[PDB]
């Protein structure tokens, strides 16, 4: 009943970067081992008994610590890093992990490219009516993104998705998708998606029916 | 050629037990225990428990002692685990992954089980295009996949042979249905002379689909 707790949470930065990060035990262990996980895979060993690098683990990876205070520490963090990293120890079981600490990158600030789409013919014969607005390769992560109908903002029925970060050009895309009866979209003109963060916003619209 | 070949989603209704499978290849499978892992989301990973398969000896985390049962068939170098009574709180990645001799650390790892633990019902998506409306240097287009149980689904472009300028967004779910869509980009002189198909497939509801983009018009 070993509690690790990391810290930070979650945190950024750019390459170049030194980066930091903890894991406290609420006992002493006797060594610390360190898992990395990229979205989509398995966890991956990439420090242990403290500070031995696994096969493969590039330099830029070292492990310190002792007692109950462990650390990681990436000495110029590049794009590639970005990851959960997991504490885990070994000295009583049940063997525990740590939260994880979710690391991810910085680059400068991109709008997105923003596409709007109409309910397909398909769509519309079921009954119902989506509309669909993807928000494609932007950052920061926390943009805002947001529906109008006839002008009036909409916020009922709509569902996002971000990406995960993308490990080449660090950027997020989104999609949001807006879903209404067959009904209520046929008795409405314009559709609109507006995206905003910090000034001008970007704004793709269309009016139904206007071919 | 050390590996873990694990077994493939599996949907299986509250309180009906579920058996998931772990085969070594490319070690002597008697030498090396084998963990288990659960991975949920905002939970990070627990340890489950751990067996030796040289003699079958096995021990478990206290939080799931009444939970999983670990077993493992010599013959055939493969290590199971089977989980009772199932609630929502099982569904979770689970991976099987092979302690080093020597060293106290995970050196190999299964790429994971996905178990969904759901009383809903298997539902296949309807897949609609995304094509912009009537009328730069480039054209986005889209493949909008709706209303499937449970994941996953597999979607490409033109069979997978365009790849790049993709981006397929994770499912969410509402309402015991599962929706996803995914954008592709091209040069705007390719499509529509080019054509441009989304292909889907729902292995659970054996379905399979393509749904050419066609252009808008009056
Ligand atoms: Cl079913
Ligand atoms: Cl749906």
């Amino acid at each position: 009943q070993i509690v690790l707790t990391q810290s930070p949470a979650i945190m950024s930065a750019f390459p170049g970067e030194s980066v930091t990060m903890t894991c406290s035990a609420s006992s002493s262990v006797s060594y610390m081992y360190w898992y990395q996980q990229k979205p989509g895979s398995s966890p991956r060993l990439l420090i242990y008994d403290t500070s031995n690098l696994a096969s493969g683990v590039p330099v830029r990876f070292s492990g310190s610590g002792s007692g109950t205070s462990y650390s990681l520490t990436i000495n110029r963090l590049e794009a590639e890093d970005g990851a959960t990293y997991y504490c885990q120890q070994w000295t009583s079981y049940p063997l525990t992990f740590g939260a994880g600490t979710k690391l991810e990158l910085k680059r400068a600030d991109a709008a997105p490219t923003v596409s709007i789409f109409p309910p397909s013919s398909e769509q519309l014969t079921s009954g119902g009516a989506s509309v669909v607005c993807f928000l494609n390769n932007f950052y920061p992560k926390d943009i805002n993104v947001k529906w109008k109908i006839d002008g009036s903002e909409r916020q009922n029925g709509v569902l996002n998705s971000w990406t995960d970060q993308d490990s080449k050009d660090s950027t997020y895309s989104m999609s949001s998708t807006l879903t209404l009866t067959k009904d209520e979209y046929e008795r409405h003109n314009s559709y609109t998606c507006e995206a905003t963060h910090a000034t001008s916003p970007i704004v793709k619209s269309f009016n139904r029916n206007e071919c | 050629q050390v590996q873990l070949q694990q077994s493939g989603p599996e949907l299986v209704k509250p309180g009906a037990s579920v058996k998931i499978s772990c085969k070594a290849s490319g070690y002597s499978f008697n030498f090396y225990w084998m963990h288990w892992v659960k991975q949920r989301p905002g939970q990070g990973l627990e340890w489950i428990g751990m067996i030796d398969p040289s003699e079958s000896e096995s021990r478990l985390n206290q939080k799931f002692k009444d939970k999983a049962t670990l077993t493992v068939d010599r013959s055939s170098s493969t290590a199971h685990m089977q989980l009772s009574s199932p609630t929502s709180e099982d569904s979770a990645v689970y991976y099987c992954t092979r302690s080093n001799y020597r060293y106290d650390y995970f050196d190999v790892w299964g790429a994971g089980t996905t178990v969904t633990v759901s009383s809903a019902k298997t539902t296949a998506p309807s897949v609609y295009p995304l094509a912009p409306v009537c009328g730069g240097s480039s054209v986005t287009l889209g493949c909008l996949v709706k209303g499937y149980f449970p994941e996953p689904v597999t979607l490409t472009w033109n069979s997978g042979s365009l790849s790049s300028g993709v981006h397929t967004f994770p499912a969410v779910l509402q309402s015991d249905l599962y929706t996803l869509s995914s954008s592709v980009t091209v040069t705007s002189s390719t499509w529509p002379s080019e054509s441009i198909t989304c292909n889907v497939a729902h292995p659970a509801s054996s379905t399979k689909v393509d749904k050419k983009i066609e252009p808008r018009g009056p």
